[PDB]
C-alpha cells in the first residue's frame, strides 16, 4: 500500500501540472479525469497490474501459501534492479525509510483525494485557494 | 592579528585597530575579516577602475548592449549610476547570477575553508590562468599581497568618494558636481 | 639563456642602465613549458620585432617622401607611383591590390614556416630557440634543399659578415637589440603620429594623416576575401 | 564515498568528490557502477542532443526526402520547431531509429560481458562493440594520460551538455528561467515515443 | 612496408611525418594497424594516380580537343563547343559514362582480386597486378596488355630507381590532387583560386555523375 500510495501521489500532484501531449479526456481534478479518460487506459493498467501481482506472488496469494518458505521476507519480492540491499550497512535505513514514506504517503494521498472532493479543484489550486487574500 | 599581513610603515610598521575590533576576534573571526577586506579590495579596484575609465571620457564598448531592446553603449550614458539603471534588468540579473554561481563555487571549491583552516581571500578558481604569478618567490608574492591591500583599501575609499560625490551634491573636493 | 644571460646581454647594451625588467615574462612559464623555452620565445620575438621595425622605419622613411618603384604592378595598370599618390605609407598599404597583400604575407608566413622548422634550422646547423637554440637565427633557404635551388639565403645573401670572429658577430648582435629597440620606437611614433595627430610632438606637423587601422592587414576594397567587410565595419 | 577512486572530480569543485546528498555511499559499488555509467550515457545523449537541436535551429538538414509514401521531405521537417520535428518524423521512421538504439543498448548489455554493475566492470565502457565507438581509431594516437584528460573533458561537457538541453527546452515554456531575452523556439518540452 | 616516418622524411624532409587526425596508427574496421596503413597508403596512391591523370585530360581536353573518331554516330553531344570539361562529362549520352563505369570497375575489381594476398595483408600499397595469363577470364583468347607497362618498359629502370618513382609518385599525386581542386573549386567558386587561372563560371555538382 505504502509503494502504490507514493507513486499515487506524485501521479495525483503531477497530474495537475503535466499533461501527455494531446492524451485524450484530460482534466486536472484526476478524480474527473478518471472518467474523463479512455477506459481501455485503464483497463490496460490493470490487466498490466493484475500480470505482475499474478506473477510475483504466483503459488503466494494467501495466508496460508505466502510465507510457507522461511526465506521469504515481506516486501521482498526481488525487485531491486539496481542493488542498494547488497550494500547491509544502508539496507535498515532504506527499509526504514521505505516503511515511513510509503506510511506518509497513504495518508499524503487520502489527503489529496479527500480536498478534491472537498473543493471540487485540483490539489495545488485549491491550496492557492486556501493560501489566497482573504 | 600582529602576525598577519597589511601592516605596512604607513603606520608605523605596526596594526592599525584603534577600536579594538581584532581583540574579539578569534583565528576564525580574523579570517573572516581578511576574507571580506580581500574581497572588498577587489570589488573596489574593479569598481572604482571601470568607473573613472566610464566618467571620464574613456573609451567605450563598442557596439549594442542589447542588439534587441536597443541599447548602445554610447547611448547608456557614460556615468556610473545613470549607465546602470540604463542597463537593461536582464543584464543586470545575468551579472548578479554569475557573480552568485562564482560566490556559491568559491565557497564549495576551495577545499580548507578559508574559515576552517584556509588562507583568507584565496581564490585557485579565479587567479592567474596564464602563468603570472605561479612561479614568483615567496617574499615577492607577501610584497605584492601587500601591496593588493593597500591599494585595494585607497579603492574602497575612492569607490565610496565617488557614491557620496553621486549623492551628496559637492561632498568630494576634487571630484565634479555631477557624479 | 639564463636570467645570468640576459643580465649579460643587457649590461653589454646598456652599462649605465643595465637589466631591466620590471615584468615577469621572463619568470613565467609560457604554455607551460620551461624556463629556457620562455626566455628564447621573448628573446626571439625582440629579435623579429627589432629586426622588422628597423626594416618598416626606413621603408615609411621612404615611401613617405616618395621613393616609389619606377616600373609597374597590376597588367590593367596601376603603377607603384598611383599606389604612392593613394596616400601615406599606410595609405599606400591599404590601397595595394588584394593579391599582392596576400602574396607578400604568405611570403612571410613561408620564412616564418623554415624559420621555425627543425630540418632547415638544423641543416643550417642550429636547434630551435625554445629548444635550446640561438635566438634570432634564419636558416638558409639554400641547404634547406628545396626541389628547384635557390641563389641566395635571407641572411648572407653575398657574404658581407662572412668569416669575420663570432666574438665580433656577438658585439654586433648587441647592435642588432639596441637599434631594434630604437627602431620600433620610432616606427610605433610614425604610426602614431599618423592616426592621432600632435601624439609625437617631434613629428607634430610632419607625418601625412591616416584614419585606416594600421592594425588592419585588408580594406574595404579587398572586402571580397570572405569575413573582411564585416570587420572593416567592427573595427574599432 | 565509494566515489573517490572514480574519475569524475573535477578542477571546479576543488578536487574532492561532489557528493552533498551522500547517494554514492547508499547503495553498492554495483549501484555506484550503474550511477556511473547513467551519467556517462545521459551526457553522451545531451552532448548529441544538442548538436542535433542546434542543427534542428540552423535549419541545415539532409539533401533528400524523409519518406516517398507520405511525400515528408527534411525540408518539411526542419520548417517546424526543433521539438516538433520528432513530431513530425515517420512513424515508421521514429520506430526504427528506435531499433537501432535499441540494439545498440541491447548488445552494450550483452556483449560487453564484464557487465558495469559486474565486478572489474569498466562502467563507461562501451568500446568492445567493435567499431562503433571510434570508428577512424582516432583516439589510437593518445596515451594512458591524454585518454584519462580527454575522458575528464567528455565528463565534464556532458554534465555541461544537459544542464544546457534541459535550459534550452525549458527556456521558451518557462520565460524568464534562462535570463538571455532571445526568440527560443517554441513547441513542448517533453514528447513522448511515436 | 614502409614505416610511416621513413616514408615521410623520404617524401619531405621538412615535414617528416605528419598526422594531426592519427590515420596512420588508425584501426578501420578491426583489422589492425598494418592492414589499415596498407589501405590508407593503397588509397593515397590511388587518389595521386587518378588525380594526374584528371589532371594531364583536364588540361588537354579543355583546350577543345576531341578525337577524330566521331563518337556518336547521330552527334557526339560532348564534342559540342562551348563547354567546360565537366559540362562534356555531363553532355556525354548515360551508356557512355555507364560503360566507363562498367570499366573503372573492371579495372579496380582486378586491382584487388590479383595480389600477393592483398594490399592490406601485407601488399605492396599500389601496385596492378599483371593481367592473366591467356583466356582466364571470359574471352580474352590473345592476352590483356598490362595496365602497367603495356610494351615493358619497367625491366629498364633498376630496385632503387623504382623507389624513388614511387616516392616521386606519392608527391607528384598530392600535387595533383590540390591541383584539380583548385581547378573545381576556381570553376564552381570564382576567385577561389585567386593565384590560379580563370575557368569558365561552370556551376554544376561534380559528384553527380549522371
Ligand atoms: C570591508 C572593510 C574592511 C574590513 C573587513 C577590514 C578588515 C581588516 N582591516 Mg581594515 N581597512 C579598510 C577596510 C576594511 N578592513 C579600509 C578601507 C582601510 C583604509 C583606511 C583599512 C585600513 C586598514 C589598515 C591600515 C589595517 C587594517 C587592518 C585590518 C585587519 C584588522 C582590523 C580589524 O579587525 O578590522 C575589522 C574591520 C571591520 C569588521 C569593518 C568595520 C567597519 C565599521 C563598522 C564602519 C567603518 C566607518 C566608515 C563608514 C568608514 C582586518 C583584516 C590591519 C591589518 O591588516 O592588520 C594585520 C591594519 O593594520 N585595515
Ligand atoms: C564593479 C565593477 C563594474 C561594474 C558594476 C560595471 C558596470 C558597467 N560597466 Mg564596466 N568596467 C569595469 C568594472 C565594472 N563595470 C572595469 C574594471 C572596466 C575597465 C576600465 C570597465 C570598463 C567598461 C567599459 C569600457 C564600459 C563599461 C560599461 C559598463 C556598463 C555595462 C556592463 C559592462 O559592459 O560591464 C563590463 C564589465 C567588465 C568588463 C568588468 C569585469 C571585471 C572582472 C574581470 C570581473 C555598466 C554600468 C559601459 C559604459 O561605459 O556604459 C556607460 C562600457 O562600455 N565598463
Ligand atoms: C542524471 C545524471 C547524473 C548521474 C547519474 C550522475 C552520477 C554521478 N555524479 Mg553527477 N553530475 C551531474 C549529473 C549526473 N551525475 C550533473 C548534471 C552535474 C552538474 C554539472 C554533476 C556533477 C557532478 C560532480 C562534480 C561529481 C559528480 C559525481 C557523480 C557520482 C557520485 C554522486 C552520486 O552518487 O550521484 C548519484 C545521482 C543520481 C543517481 C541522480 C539523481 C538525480 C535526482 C533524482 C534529480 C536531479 C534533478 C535536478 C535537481 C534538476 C555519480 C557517478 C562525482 C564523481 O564523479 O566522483 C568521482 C563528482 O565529483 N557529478
Ligand atoms: C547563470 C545562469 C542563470 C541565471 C543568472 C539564472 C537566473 C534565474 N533563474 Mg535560472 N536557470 C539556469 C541558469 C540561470 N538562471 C539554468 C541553466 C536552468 C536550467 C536547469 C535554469 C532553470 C530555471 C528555472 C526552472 C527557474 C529559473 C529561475 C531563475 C530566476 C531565479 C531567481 C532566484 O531566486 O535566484 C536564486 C538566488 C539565490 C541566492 C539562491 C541560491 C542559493 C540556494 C539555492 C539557497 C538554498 C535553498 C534552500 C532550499 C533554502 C532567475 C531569472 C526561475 C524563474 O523563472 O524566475 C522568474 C525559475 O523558476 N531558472
Ligand atoms: C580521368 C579522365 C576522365 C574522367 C575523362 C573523361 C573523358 N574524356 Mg578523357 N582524357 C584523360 C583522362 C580522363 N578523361 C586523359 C589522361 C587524357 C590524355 C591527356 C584524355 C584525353 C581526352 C581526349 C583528347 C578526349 C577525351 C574525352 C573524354 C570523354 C570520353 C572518354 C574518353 O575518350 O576517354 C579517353 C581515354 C583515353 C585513354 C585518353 C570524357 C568526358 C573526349 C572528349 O572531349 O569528349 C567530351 C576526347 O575527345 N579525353
Ligand atoms: C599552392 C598549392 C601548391 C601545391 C599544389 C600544386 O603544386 O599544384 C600544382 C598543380 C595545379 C596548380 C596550380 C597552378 C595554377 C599551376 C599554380 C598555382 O600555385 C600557387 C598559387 O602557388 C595554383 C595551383 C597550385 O593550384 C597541379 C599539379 C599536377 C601534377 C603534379 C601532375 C603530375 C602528372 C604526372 C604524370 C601524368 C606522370 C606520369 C608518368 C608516367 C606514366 C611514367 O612514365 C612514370 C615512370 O615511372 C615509370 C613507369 C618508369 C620510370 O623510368 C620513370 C617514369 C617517370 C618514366
Ligand atoms: C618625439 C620626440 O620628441 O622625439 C623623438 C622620438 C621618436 C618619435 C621615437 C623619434 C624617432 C625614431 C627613431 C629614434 C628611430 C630609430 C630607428 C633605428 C635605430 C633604425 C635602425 C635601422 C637599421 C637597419 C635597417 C640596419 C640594417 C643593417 C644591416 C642588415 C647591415 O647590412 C649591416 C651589416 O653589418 C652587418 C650586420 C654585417 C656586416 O658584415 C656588414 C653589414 C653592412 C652587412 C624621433 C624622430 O627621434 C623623435
Ligand atoms: C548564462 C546564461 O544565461 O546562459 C548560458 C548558459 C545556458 C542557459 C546553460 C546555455 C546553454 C547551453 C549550453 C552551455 C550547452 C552546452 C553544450 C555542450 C557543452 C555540448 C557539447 C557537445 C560535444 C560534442 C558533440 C562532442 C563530440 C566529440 C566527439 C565525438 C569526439 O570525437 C571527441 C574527440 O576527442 C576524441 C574522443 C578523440 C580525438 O582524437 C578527436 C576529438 C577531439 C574530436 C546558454 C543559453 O547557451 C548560455
Ligand atoms: C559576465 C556576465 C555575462 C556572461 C558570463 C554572459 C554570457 C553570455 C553567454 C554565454 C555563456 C551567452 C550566449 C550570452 C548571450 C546574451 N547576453 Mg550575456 N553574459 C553576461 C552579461 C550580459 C549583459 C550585461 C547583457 C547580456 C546580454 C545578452 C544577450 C542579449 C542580446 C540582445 O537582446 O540583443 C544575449 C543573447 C544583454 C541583454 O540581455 O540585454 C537585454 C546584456 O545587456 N549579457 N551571454
Ligand atoms: C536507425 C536508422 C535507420 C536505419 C539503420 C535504416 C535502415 C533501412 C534499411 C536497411 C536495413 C532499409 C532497406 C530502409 C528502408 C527505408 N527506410 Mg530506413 N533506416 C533508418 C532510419 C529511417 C528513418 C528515420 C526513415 C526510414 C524510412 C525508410 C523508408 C521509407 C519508406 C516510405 O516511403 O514511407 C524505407 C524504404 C522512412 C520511413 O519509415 O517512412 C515511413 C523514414 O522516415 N528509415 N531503412
Ligand atoms: C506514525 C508514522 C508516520 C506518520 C505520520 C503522519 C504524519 C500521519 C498523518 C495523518 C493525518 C494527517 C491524518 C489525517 C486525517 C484526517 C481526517 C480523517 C479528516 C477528516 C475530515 C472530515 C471528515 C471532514 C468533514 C467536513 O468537510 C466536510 C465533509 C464538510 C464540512 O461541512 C464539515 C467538515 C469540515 C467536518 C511516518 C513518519 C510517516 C512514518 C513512521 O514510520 C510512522
Amino acid at each position: 500500500h505504502g509503494r502504490i500510495c507514493m507513486l499515487a501521489t506524485v501521479g495525483y500532484i503531477m497530474q495537475e501540472f503535466f499533461s501527455l501531449p494531446g492524451y485524450p479526456g484530460y482534466t486536472p481534478n484526476p478524480i474527473e479525469a478518471v472518467s474523463s479518460t479512455p477506459p481501455e487506459a485503464l483497463a490496460q493498467i490493470v490487466l498490466v497490474l493484475s500480470i505482475i501481482e499474478f506473477n510475483s506472488n504466483k503459488d503466494k496469494w494467501t495466508m496460508d501459501t505466502m510465507f510457507t518458505d522461511p526465506a521469504r521476507e515481506p516486501g521482498n519480492l526481488g525487485f531491486d534492479p539496481l542493488k542498494f540491499g547488497e550494500n547491509k550497512e544502508t539496507r535498515e535505513r532504506l527499509a526504514m525509510a521505505e516503511l515511513k514514506n510509503g506510511r506518509l504517503a497513504m495518508i499524503a494521498f487520502s489527503g489529496m483525494i479527500h480536498q478534491t472532493f472537498v473543493t471540487g479543484k485540483p490539489l495545488f489550486a485549491s491550496l492557492n485557494d486556501i493560501f489566497s487574500s482573504p | 592579528v600582529s602576525d598577519m599581513e597589511g601592516t605596512g610603515p604607513e603606520t608605523g610598521g605596526k596594526v592599525f585597530d584603534p577600536m579594538g575590533l581584532s581583540k574579539i576576534a578569534s583565528a576564525e573571526t580574523l579570517a573572516w575579516y581578511r576574507a571580506a577586506e580581500l574581497k572588498h579590495s577587489r570589488v573596489a579596484m574593479a569598481a572604482v577602475t571601470g568607473w573613472a575609465w566610464v566618467s571620464s571620457g574613456g573609451p567605450l564598448f563598442p557596439g549594442y548592449l542589447s542588439v534587441e531592446q536597443g541599447v548602445t553603449f554610447e547611448s547608456l550614458g557614460r556615468d556610473g549610476y545613470a549607465a546602470w539603471a540604463a542597463v537593461p534588468e536582464a543584464g543586470k540579473f545575468q551579472i548578479l547570477g554569475v557573480i552568485g554561481i562564482l560566490e556559491i563555487l568559491s565557497e564549495s571549491a576551495v577545499k580548507p575553508h578559508y574559515m576552517a583552516g584556509g588562507t583568507p581571500g584565496k581564490v585557485p578558481l579565479l587567479w592567474d590562468p596564464l602563468g603570472f604569478t605561479a612561479k614568483l618567490s615567496p617574499e615577492t608574492l607577501a610584497r605584492k599581497r601587500l601591496a593588493e591591500l593597500k591599494n585595494g583599501r585607497l579603492a574602497m575609499i575612492g569607490v565610496m568618494s565617488l557614491v557620496s560625490a553621486h549623492f551628496i551634491p559637492n561632498s568630494v573636493p576634487l571630484l565634479p558636481g555631477s557624479v | 639563456e639564463t636570467i645570468d644571460d640576459l643580465k649579460s646581454l643587457a649590461v653589454k647594451a646598456n652599462p649605465v642602465v643595465g637589466y631591466w625588467n620590471p615584468t615577469p615574462l621572463a619568470d613565467m612559464g609560457f604554455w607551460g613549458q620551461s624556463q629556457e623555452a620562455t626566455i628564447g620565445f621573448l628573446r626571439h620575438a625582440e629579435l623579429k620585432h627589432g629586426r622588422v621595425a628597423m626594416a618598416a622605419f626606413v621603408g615609411f622613411c621612404l615611401q613617405s617622401n616618395g621613393v616609389h618603384f619606377p616600373w609597374a604592378c597590376t597588367l590593367e595598370g596601376t603603377t607603384f607611383g598611383d599606389i604612392a599618390a593613394a596616400g601615406g605609407p599606410a595609405a599606400q598599404w591599404d590601397a595595394l591590390p588584394t593579391n599582392a597583400k596576400l602574396q607578400i604575407l604568405l611570403l612571410i608566413g613561408f620564412f616564418e614556416l623554415l624559420s621555425e622548422n627543425t630540418y632547415a634550422l638544423a641543416q643550417s646547423g642550429q636547434k630551435h630557440y625554445m629548444r635550446g637554440g640561438k635566438p634570432g637565427v634564419f636558416p638558409s633557404l639554400k641547404k634547406v634543399g628545396i626541389p628547384v635551388p635557390v641563389p641566395l639565403d635571407l641572411w648572407d645573401p653575398f657574404g658581407f659578415t662572412a668569416k669575420m670572429s663570432q666574438e665580433k658577430k656577438d658585439a654586433k648582435l648587441v647592435t642588432e637589440l639596441n637599434n631594434g629597440r630604437a627602431a620600433m620606437l620610432g616606427i610605433m611614433g610614425f604610426v602614431a603620429a599618423s592616426k592621432v595627430p600632435g601624439s609625437v610632438p617631434a613629428l607634430d606637423g610632419l607625418i601625412a594623416p591616416y584614419s585606416g587601422e594600421v592594425m588592419a592587414p585588408f580594406s574595404a576594397g579587398d572586402s571580397a576575401l570572405p569575413f573582411v567587410e564585416g570587420m572593416l565595419k567592427a573595427s574599432p | 564515498s565509494a566515489a573517490d577512486g572514480m574519475e569524475g572530480a573535477a578542477h571546479e569543485t576543488g578536487f574532492t568528490t561532489w557528493d552533498p546528498l551522500g547517494l554514492a555511499d547508499l547503495g553498492s559499488p554495483a549501484t555506484l557502477a550503474f550511477f556511473r555509467h547513467a551519467e556517462l550515457k545521459h551526457c553522451r545523449v545531451a552532448m548529441a542532443a544538442f548538436t542535433g537541436w542546434l542543427v534542428a535551429v540552423s535549419g541545415v538538414h539532409f539533401p533528400g526526402l524523409c519518406s516517398f509514401s507520405e511525400g515528408i521531405s527534411f525540408e518539411d521537417i526542419s520548417q517546424l520547431t526543433p521539438m516538433e520535428q520528432w513530431g513530425a518524423v515517420p512513424a515508421l521512421g521514429k520506430a526504427q531509429i528506435l531499433l537501432a538504439i535499441g540494439i545498440i543498448e541491447h548488445q552494450s548489455e550483452w556483449k560487453i560481458k564484464p557487465h558495469y554493475m559486474a565486478a572489474g566492470g569498466k562502467p563507461g565502457d562501451l568500446k568492445g562493440l567493435k567499431s562503433f565507438w571510434d570508428p577512424i581509431g582516432l583516439t589510437s594516437k593518445m596515451d594512458a594520460k591524454k585518454l584519462e584528460r580527454q575522458r575528464l573533458s567528455e565528463i565534464k561537457n556532458g554534465r555541461l551538455a544537459m544542464i544546457g538541453i534541459v535550459s534550452v527546452l525549458i527556456a521558451n515554456n518557462m520565460p524568464g528561467a534562462i535570463p538571455l531575452p532571445i526568440a527560443f523556439p517554441a513547441g513542448p518540452s517533453l514528447v513522448l515515443p511515436f | 612496408d614502409y614505416s610511416k616516418e621513413e616514408l615521410a622524411t623520404a617524401l619531405n624532409p621538412v615535414v617528416g611525418y605528419f598526422d594531426p587526425l592519427g590515420l596512420a596508427t588508425a584501426d578501420f574496421w578491426s583489422q589492425g594497424n598494418e592492414a589499415t596503413w596498407g589501405w590508407l597508403r593503397h588509397a593515397e596512391i590511388k587518389h595521386g594516380r587518378v588525380a594526374m591523370f584528371a589532371f594531364v585530360g583536364y588540361i588537354a581536353q579543355y583546350n577543345g580537343l576531341h578525337f577524330g573518331f566521331p563518337l556518336s554516330l547521330p552527334e557526339s553531344p560532348s564534342y559540342a563547343a562551348g563547354l567546360t570539361p565537366p559540362e562534356q562529362w555531363d553532355a556525354l549520352p548515360l551508356l557512355a559514362k555507364a560503360q566507363i563505369f562498367t570499366f573503372i570497375g573492371f579495372l579496380e575489381f582486378w586491382s584487388e582480386l590479383g595480389m600477393e594476398t592483398h594490399y592490406m595483408k601485407g601488399g605492396r600499397p599500389g601496385d596492378y597486378p599483371d593481367f592473366p595469363k591467356a583466356g582466364v577470364i571470359p574471352v580474352t583468347p590473345v592476352k590483356v596488355f598490362n595496365l602497367y607497362d603495356p610494351f615493358g618498359f619497367a625491366g629498364k629502370r633498376s630496385e632503387e630507381q623504382k623507389a624513388k618513382g614511387l616516392l616521386a609518385e606519392i608527391n607528384n599525386g598530392r600535387a595533383a590532387m590540390i591541383g584539380i581542386m583548385a581547378f573545381l573549386a576556381e570553376q564552381k567558386i570564382p576567385g577561389s583560386v585567386p593565384w590560379g587561372p580563370h575557368l569558365k563560371p561552370y556551376a554544376g555538382e561534380v559528384m553527380a555523375p549522371f
